[PDB]
């Protein structure tokens, strides 16, 4: 799974 | 202080549209995703999807595809939920909720927006007496929509009163009862009147309940 | 059919500790370390109380703890208190930037003795009969726990047709109450020798009868 500290609200490009 | 404040209750007919708002404050709006969650009556929370406030892209969960639109307006830091082809089973409380991170989702929630979908139209109640320590009451029948408030003797009678929540009949109309327990010896001396108020129909009824 | 399975209900008495399980039924949770829990009081927004399986945010009491063994995450509440009576939901990331909630668990705090329902049955009022309608009103009050079933009988045969029954709701005195309505034509009402309302509570039954 993703890093818990990461933010899903980002540009994927 | 982070705050998500949603618009007020909605009442819609099947086949109509609805658009709910979620105004935010206390944080940078485009840093964090806005999520939507639905709770139907007597059911759990269901995750509906989210909108990416950096890109604008919405993501819908299966079952909320086809007639649901997530949007936002950055000039007023507000997100929106639009629903088309409304049906009775869309009756639910709709919440917006922020996601801070993968580890911390749904840290702040809006207060919810109730959206009721019914084919019924506004109709005032038909009040009938429930004649009689003796119990007596009033039957408030076949009204729409909620709410109805009931008092006794203009509020001078409070002890031993209970107004039950309403049933939703198959016809889409609501009914409820209010009952008060009183001493048997008071019957024939004290007058008992239920004061029914149905604001949605601009109707009030004062029904005297006497022995029979 | 949520991918996270919670018991429908759990109960405990004040001061005890209780545990709510949340088992993942699919591999889309991956490592199952992005597990969060929410407390939901009626009329209020859900509240984040655990994230990342076991992390407690600021604001949630230290009586709430989260754990995991294998694919079952668990919420434990220590020193149970009356205000803990609420719905609890677990939640997991399930890949591709999607989330899911468990079915929810209703936690009941048994801070009150059991009480059998009091039942009052009202026949159709004269006025209503004169309007060519007829409603039996069965009012149920002062019972705990808040779970009942209602059945109607015309003489001795049961009657499901025309029955509308509310869900129990808290009274002013903290006990529960509910109502049931049987709709009939004036012909049916006068057609039978009597009608009865039968309230079942904790396996025992209280029946009231009315006669035209």
């Amino acid at each position: 799974n993703p890093d818990p500290n990461a933010n899903p609200n980002v540009d994927p490009n | 202080q982070v705050q998500l404040v949603q618009s007020g209750s909605e009442l819609k007919k099947p086949g109509a549209s609805v658009k709910v708002s979620c105004k935010t404050s206390g944080y940078t709006f485009t840093t964090y995703a806005m999520n939507w969650v639905r709770q139907a009556p007597g059911q759990g929370l269901e995750w509906m999807g989210w909108i990416n406030t950096n890109t604008g892209n919405p993501t819908y969960a299966p079952g909320f595809t086809g007639r649901f639109v997530f949007s936002f307006d950055t000039s007023v830091s507000t997100a929106y939920l639009q629903i088309s082809s409304l049906k009775a089973e869309d009756t639910a409380v709709y919440y917006c909720a922020r996601v801070y991170s993968y580890g911390v989702p749904f840290d702040y929630w809006g207060q919810g927006t109730l959206v009721t979908v019914s084919s019924a139209s506004t109709k005032g109640p038909s009040v009938f007496p429930l004649a009689p320590t003796a119990a007596l009451g009033c039957l408030v029948k076949d009204y729409f929509p909620e709410p109805v408030t009931v008092s006794w003797n203009s509020g001078a009678l409070t002890s031993g009163v209970h107004t039950f929540p309403a049933v939703l009949q198959s016809s889409g109309l609501y009914s409820l009862s209010s009952v008060v327990t009183v001493p048997s010896s008071s019957l024939g001396t004290q007058t008992y009147i239920c004061n029914v108020n149905h604001k949605p129909s601009n109707t009030k009824v004062d029904k005297k309940v006497e022995p029979k | 059919q949520s991918v996270l399975t919670q018991p429908a209900s759990v109960s405990g008495s004040p001061g005890q500790s209780i545990t709510i399980s949340c088992t993942a039924t699919s591999s889309n949770v991956g490592s199952f370390n992005l597990v969060s829990w929410y407390q939901h009081h009626p009329g209020k927004a859900p509240k984040l109380i655990i994230h990342e399986v076991s992390k407690r945010p600021s604001g949630a009491s230290n009586r709430f703890s989260g754990s995991k063994s294998g694919n079952t995450a668990s919420l434990t509440i220590s020193g149970l208190q009356a205000e803990d009576e609420a719905d609890y939901y677990c939640c997991s990331y399930v890949g591709s930037d999607t989330w899911v909630f468990g079915g929810g668990t209703k936690l009941t705090v048994l801070g009150q003795p059991k009480a059998a329902p009091s039942v009052t049955l009202f026949p159709p009022s004269s006025e209503e009969l004169q309007a060519n309608k007829a409603t039996l009103v069965c009012l149920i009050s002062d019972f705990y726990p808040g779970a009942v079933t209602v059945a109607w009988k015309a003489d001795s045969s049961p009657v499901k047709a025309g029955v509308e029954t509310t869900t129990p709701s808290k009274q002013s005195n903290n006990k529960y109450a509910a109502s049931s309505y049987l709709s009939l034509t004036p012909e049916q009402w006068k057609s039978h020798r009597s009608y009865s309302c039968q309230v079942t509570h904790e396996g025992s039954t209280v029946e009231k009868t009315v006669a035209p």
